[PDB]
């Protein structure tokens, strides 16, 4: 035998990414998982460096970041890279989800469920990093997200006070944010390995939705060079964002330190969250609002159950495709509404967008699938 | 027959992997310096009169 | 009555919109292989099995090459063969019978 | 589903009812004992 | 095998395998090729020369092969 | 070991000497280029 197959560690590597049988015909939409992994690695490295200069204390957090960006050699670009890498991470994440919704890869149940877990974990992590600078937006974001558990009817307020460690947001809460933000990424790493373990038991779905076991090619050299090309492209975009236009996504209100006595007139979270914010804004009831907020993501878990089609992929299903793109526009609409004041036109538009989101996932797609079946005479 | 440039290049340098690697390190040594100098020249030239190196 | 011609009209429209005929594929080729479908495929005679396998490989190759067949070679709506339906119906009957035994 | 409507399934469910409510008792009393839930524990002599 | 023509030829190998052992066999064959190109030694070469001597003299036995030659 | 004393091993080592010193050149120049090691790089025209 070759050494490639002489040994358990080596043979696992070989079954993973040398002699793995991959479909010949998968497209660019399948590159975004490797880019996700790359992004995780980038974040961990840049974070370990930042960590050695940051101060988890409310009387010096802000100024520690000032110190990083002004006195540490090239510290400014390390900061820039961390912040922009998070944004890239979520871009890839959203595109990665959407692929699977379009091409019917949710029928790999274990992979799909571990994906949902990973989405949740990544969001938690990103939010707990966003409050560390202790600027004016960070503070009130913390406040809202930790008051969320007050909606639990019997035990909520006590949960809030047990997470605060006191009567209010304060120094004891910031160190908790920092410990959790430190530890979560590694749990994410382990669960990613489990995710891929589950994947390699079946292999990759493909655009046509039919079995590809007659035309499998090896992962090396084809997809090795293909993914390397994808990485080069991602690095070009990331560099241009870091050096040529660093302030594109930046928010001025987080360059004012925190003031516990004043909330600013215009409130806006980080962009990858706006849509949830809009959903949360759309229900005139506290408990109902929070419930909707969490269901908006948890609803992905029952898509496999509502599947009626005989065919797996939307490639050959046009009515389906039309609905898919309408759903994507509803999400864009929620993102846009999240940016606007809480005033009447936007209130009404947001409520319609929310009802149409759930409607579409839960009702319209199942019924169009049945119509489609009937048109093909089965 | 026709001693052509790329064939000499293959036979002298690229045929053996060690020598290919050596060629690569030697090329990067000189590319780095030439490329830096060109870029710095262009940059300096785009905004003459505004950099403190010369105002000094 | 006319209603037959009308329904067949919309059905032909939907078939051309789907476009698996552009790849040289039959409808029964495009099913997802659940348990029953795999058992129906097991039951095919050799000639049908081999024809199916080649047709599918050819579609995959075209998809790899972002191309389609010449229009002259597209599958036409009026002369298609539902070769797998009969076997599938039998498989499903058998499973239904067993279920019905299991509740007594 | 529609499959699980029939005689055997009724008989089979009846077979497991007692074990079900016994595990229910176990879970309820354990929760109460673990959270010193006075609403239940104040009635224990 | 070696198969010669006037201006060209084929130089290679032929084998039969069970379907689960094609990859290993290709690996072994190409590895022997690389070995000879990079690392040959005198001791084996001597053996090969003796095998070739024996073949040449063994073939030319009887009139038919000689006429043909 | 005592096994690897003999003619074949001498011949085999001689076969690989050149590749060895070429990889040595690669490693040395790379280290120097990577650490801007002036001790070597000041002699490059
Ligand atoms: C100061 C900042 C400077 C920044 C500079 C940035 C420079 C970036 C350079 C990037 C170069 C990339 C090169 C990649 C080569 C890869 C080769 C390869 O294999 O590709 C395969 C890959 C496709 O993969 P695949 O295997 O075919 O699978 C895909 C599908 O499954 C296939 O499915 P299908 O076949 O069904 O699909 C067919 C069709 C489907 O077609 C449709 O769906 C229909 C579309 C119709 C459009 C009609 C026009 C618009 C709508 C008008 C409608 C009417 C309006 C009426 C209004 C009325 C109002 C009253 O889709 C296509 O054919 C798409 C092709 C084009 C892709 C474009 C990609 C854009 C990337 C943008 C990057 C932006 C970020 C840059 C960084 C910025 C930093 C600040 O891509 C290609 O084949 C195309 C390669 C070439 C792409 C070039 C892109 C150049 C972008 C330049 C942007 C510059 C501006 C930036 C602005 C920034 C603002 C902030
Ligand atoms: C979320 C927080 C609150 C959670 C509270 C939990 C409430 C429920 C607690 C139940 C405890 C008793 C369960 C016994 C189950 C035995 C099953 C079994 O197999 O037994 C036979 C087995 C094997 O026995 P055996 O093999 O010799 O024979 C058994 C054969 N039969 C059954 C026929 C007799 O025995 C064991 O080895 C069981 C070991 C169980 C060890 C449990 C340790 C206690 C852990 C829970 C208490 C601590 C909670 C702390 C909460 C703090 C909150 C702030
Ligand atoms: C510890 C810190 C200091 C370390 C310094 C390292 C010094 C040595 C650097 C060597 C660089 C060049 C090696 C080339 C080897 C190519 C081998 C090969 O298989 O090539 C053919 C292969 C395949 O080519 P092919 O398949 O098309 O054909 C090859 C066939 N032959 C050989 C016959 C022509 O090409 C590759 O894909 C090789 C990619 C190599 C990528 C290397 C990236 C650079 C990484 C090192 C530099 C950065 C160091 C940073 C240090 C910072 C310190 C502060
Ligand atoms: C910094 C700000 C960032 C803002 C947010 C960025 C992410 C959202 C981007 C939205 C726009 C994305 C446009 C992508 C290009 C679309 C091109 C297109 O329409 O091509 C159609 C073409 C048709 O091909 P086939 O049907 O396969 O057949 C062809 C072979 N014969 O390709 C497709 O249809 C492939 C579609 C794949 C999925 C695309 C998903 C895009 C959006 C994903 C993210 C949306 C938000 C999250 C959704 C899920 C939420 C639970
Ligand atoms: C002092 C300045 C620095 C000098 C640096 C010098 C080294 C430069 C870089 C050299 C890289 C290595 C090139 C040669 C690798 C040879 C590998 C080899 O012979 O093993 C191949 C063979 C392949 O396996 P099979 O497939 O089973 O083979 C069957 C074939 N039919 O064996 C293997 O499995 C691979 C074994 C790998 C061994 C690698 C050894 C690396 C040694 C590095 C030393 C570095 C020293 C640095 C010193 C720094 C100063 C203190
Ligand atoms: C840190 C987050 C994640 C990482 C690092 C990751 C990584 C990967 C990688 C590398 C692949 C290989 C195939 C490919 O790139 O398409 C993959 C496939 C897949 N991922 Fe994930 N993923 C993540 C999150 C998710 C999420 C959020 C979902 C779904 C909600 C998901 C569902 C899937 C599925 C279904 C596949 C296989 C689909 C197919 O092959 O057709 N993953 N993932
Ligand atoms: C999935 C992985 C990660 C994500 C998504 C993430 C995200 C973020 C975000 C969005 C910020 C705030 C950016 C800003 O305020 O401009 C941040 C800050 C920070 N993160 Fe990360 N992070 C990750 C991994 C890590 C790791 C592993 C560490 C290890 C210590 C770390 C350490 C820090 C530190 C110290 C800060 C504060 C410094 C600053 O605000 O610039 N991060 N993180
Ligand atoms: O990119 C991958 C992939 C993997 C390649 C190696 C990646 C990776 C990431 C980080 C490190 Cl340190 C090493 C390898 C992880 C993703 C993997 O397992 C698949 O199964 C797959 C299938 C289709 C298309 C692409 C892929
Ligand atoms: O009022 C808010 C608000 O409502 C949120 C919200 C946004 C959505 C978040 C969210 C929670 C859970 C999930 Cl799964 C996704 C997003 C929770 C915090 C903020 O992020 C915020 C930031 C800064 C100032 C004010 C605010």
């Amino acid at each position: 035998t070759p050494m490639r197959k002489s040994n358990p560690i080596m043979k696992m590597i070989n079954h993973s990414l040398i002699d793995l049988p991959t479909p010949s015909n998968i497209s660019m939409w399948w590159n975004f998982g490797s880019l996700l992994a790359f992004c995780l690695i980038l974040q961990i490295i840049t974070g370990l460096f930042l960590a050695m200069h940051y101060s988890p204390d409310t009387s010096s957090a802000f100024s520690s970041i000032a110190h990083i960006t002004r006195d540490v050699n090239h510290g400014w670009i390390i900061r820039y890279l961390h912040a922009n890498g998070a944004s890239m991470f979520f871009i890839c994440l959203f595109l990665h989800v959407g692929r699977g919704l379009y091409y019917g890869s949710f029928l790999l149940l274990k992979t799909w469920n571990t994906g949902i877990m990973l989405l949740f974990l990544t969001m938690a992590t990103a939010f707990m990093g966003y409050v560390l600078p202790w600027g004016q937006m960070s503070f009130w974001g913390a406040t809202v997200i930790t008051n969320l558990l007050s909606a639990i009817p019997y035990i909520g307020t006590d949960l809030v006070q047990w997470i605060w460690g006191g009567y209010s947001i304060g120094n004891p809460t910031l160190s908790r944010f920092f410990t959790l933000h430190f530890i979560l990424p590694f749990i994410i790493t382990a669960l990613t390995m489990v995710h891929l373990l589950f994947l390699h038991e079946t292999g990759s779905n493909n655009p046509c939705g039919i079995s590809s076991d007659s035309d499998k090619i090896p992962f090396h050299p084809y997809y090795t060079i293909k993914d390397i090309l994808g990485l080069v492209l991602l690095l070009f975009i990331l560099t241009t964002l870091t050096l040529l236009s660093p302030n594109l996504l930046n928010d001025p209100d987080n360059y004012i330190p925190a003031d516990p006595l004043n909330t600013p007139p215009h409130i806006k979270p980080e962009w990858y969250f706006l849509f949830a914010y809009a959903i949360l804004r759309s229900v005139p009831n506290k408990l109902g609002g929070v419930l909707a907020l969490f269901l908006s993501i948890l609803i992905l878990s029952i898509i496999p159950t509502l599947h009626n089609s005989k065919q797996q992929s939307m490639m050959f299903r046009p009515l389906s495709q039309f609905l898919f793109w309408f759903l994507i526009t509803t999400l864009l609409t929620l993102t846009w509404i999240g940016s606007q004041p809480v005033s009447q036109p936007f209130i009404f538009i947001g409520q319609l967008a929310s009802t149409m989101y759930f409607t579409t996932v839960l009702i319209l797609m199942p019924l169009t699938s049945l119509i489609e079946n009937n048109l093909l005479k089965w | 027959a026709a001693v052509a440039f790329t064939s000499k290049l293959y036979s002298l340098l690229f045929r053996r992997t060690s020598t290919f690697a050596l060629t690569i390190v030697v090329g990067v040594l000189f590319f780095e310096r030439a490329f830096d100098q060109g870029a710095d020249a262009i940059y300096d030239h785009i905004n003459e009169g505004k950099l403190w190196k010369h105002i000094k | 009555s006319a209603s037959g011609k009308w329904l067949d009209g919309i059905r032909k429209w939907y078939y051309n919109a789907a476009g698996f005929n552009k790849l040289g594929l039959l409808r029964d080729d495009t099913m997802y292989e659940d348990e029953d479908v795999k058992e129906a495929i097991r039951r095919l005679p050799d000639n049908l099995y081999n024809d199916r396998m080649f047709r599918i490989k050819r579609a995959l190759d075209l998809n790899l090459k972002h191309q389609i067949l010449p229009k002259e070679q597209w599958t036409k709506y009026e002369e298609e063969n539902f070769y797998l339906e009969p076997y599938l119906k039998e498989v499903i009957r058998e499973r239904k019978e067993r279920e019905e035994w299991a509740k007594k | 589903m529609t499959r699980f409507l029939g005689p055997r399934y009724r008989q089979l469910v009846k077979n497991w009812i007692p074990t079900a409510y016994t595990w229910g008792a176990v879970g309820t009393l354990g929760l109460a004992w673990a959270a010193d839930w006075r609403l239940i524990l104040d009635w224990v002599p | 095998f070696s198969i010669c023509y006037a201006d060209t030829g084929l130089l290679g190998a032929h084998f039969v395998c069970d379907r689960m052992k094609i990859d290993d066999m290709m690996f072994v064959l190409q590895g022997q090729w690389m070995r000879l190109c990079t690392s040959a030694t005198e001791s084996e070469v001597a053996r090969g020369k003796n095998i070739l001597r024996n073949a040449l003299v063994s073939h030319l036995d009887g009139t038919t092969p000689v006429c043909e030659d």
